[PDB]
């Protein structure tokens, strides 16, 4: 069984420029559990990102939350980069404060 | 109301890279409360919710020993599964198990669970009777025969009907401030122009607990199920959850659309509209 | 609290 991850990138609170927040990347629905997730600021990997402990849904597929403190601004761009055996190349999902 | 307790376990083999990694977590309802990771230095089961921290050292010692025993059983079981499926020792494989109980508002057992999966597929499950087994294939039938001979179902039934329910009730009392509190969603509607002809209305539900929620859009009182983009409910990272539902609407018709929100924490279901 | 697993596949 191989299942590709669903990915959502979003903030803990509604974004306000200049206000501290948390940037989240939630990966779910995947199998096997080996996965690589980076959070990016203007294309560069953010250091010391934390993540939840591996758990799974009723259908056995896995989910993980990756997160870091961040202070959004007008011009800084954030994204999540995910690699998994189901992917021919890493998937980059950009953060959109309206989603 | 009704409540659940679950323990989830995953072992992942990694040939040539030491013994399998073993991670287990425990939940009450949608609240994580304990975790164990074999790759920690001198691993112990650790608290993840405030109301479990009061358990004494004997509790943590016993839980930690159970987790270490489970990791060891899984290592052996992973080797057995290579035999049962005629697989080589070269690949990484996954063994998962979940068990636990649901209780009703009076605290009595509603249902017990114990089920195992190999490489992401059902392997063997205890049936709802807590007395018979469903094996997914002829390999799991070998396990079924062994577990019938060893009366495993009877051992699980005794736990699920007894300690599982009794300890769940203890946790619900000790954690009543949070486990018995539903936080309603904070809701609002945003408007996102697509063109001069159409815009997206997005209905947000934020900060709610537990995760169960219903969000729907209506136009003139008729459901827009086929036209609604509904994202998967997602964790905020602070115990609470988020969800949104979106519809594309013709410009100027926004007031025909209503978002409807149902959640246990709401005094009554909400109807919301875009408010410029 | 957890249950001891006392059986093998």
């Amino acid at each position: 069984i191989q299942r590709t991850p669903k990915i959502q990138v979003y903030s803990r609170h509604p974004a306000e420029n200049g206000k501290s927040n948390f940037l989240n990347c939630y990966v779910s629905g995947f199998h096997p559990s080996d996965i690589e997730v980076d959070l990016l600021k203007n294309g560069e990997r953010i250091e010391k990102v934390e993540h939840s402990d591996l758990s799974f849904s009723k259908d056995w597929s896995f989910y993980l939350l990756y997160y870091t403190e961040f202070t959004p601004t007008e011009k800084d761009e954030y994204a999540c980069r995910v690699n998994h055996v189901t992917l021919s190349q890493p998937k980059i999902v950009k953060w959109d404060r309206d989603m | 109301g009704s409540h659940s307790m679950r323990y989830f376990h995953t072992s992942v083999s990694r040939p040539g890279r030491g013994e399998p990694r073993f991670i287990t977590v425990g939940y009450v309802d949608d609240t994580l409360f304990v975790r164990f990771d074999s790759d920690a230095a001198s691993p112990r089961e650790e608290p993840r919710a405030p109301w479990i921290e009061q358990e004494g050292p004997e509790y943590w010692d016993r839980e930690t020993q159970i987790c270490k025993a489970k990791a060891q059983t899984d290592r052996e079981d992973l080797r057995t599964l290579l035999r049962y499926y005629n697989q080589s020792e070269a690949g990484s494989h996954t063994l998962q198990n979940m068990y636990g109980c649901d209780v009703g508002p009076d605290g009595r057992l509603l249902r017990g669970y114990h089920q195992d999966a190999y490489d992401g597929k059902d392997y063997i499950a205890l049936n709802e009777d807590l007395s018979s087994w469903t094996a997914a294939d002829t390999a799991a039938q070998i396990t079924q025969r062994k577990w019938e001979a060893a009366r495993v179902a009877e051992q699980l039934r005794a736990y699920l009907e007894g300690e599982c329910v009794e300890w769940l009730r203890r946790y619900l009392e000790n954690g009543k401030e949070t486990l018995q509190r539903a936080d309603p969603p904070k809701t609002h509607v945003t408007h996102h122009p697509i063109s001069d002809h159409e815009a997206t209305l997005r209905c947000w539900a934020l900060g709610f607990y537990p995760a169960e929620i219903t969000l729907t859009w209506q136009r003139d009182g008729e459901d827009q199920t086929q036209d609604t983009e509904l994202v998967e409910t997602r964790p905020a990272g602070d115990r609470t959850f988020q969800k949104w539902a979106a519809v594309v609407v013709p410009s100027g018709e926004e007031q025909r659309y209503t978002c409807h929100v149902q959640h246990e924490g709401l005094p009554k279901p909400l109807t919301l509209r875009w408010e410029p | 609290r957890r249950k001891w697993r006392r059986w093998h596949l």
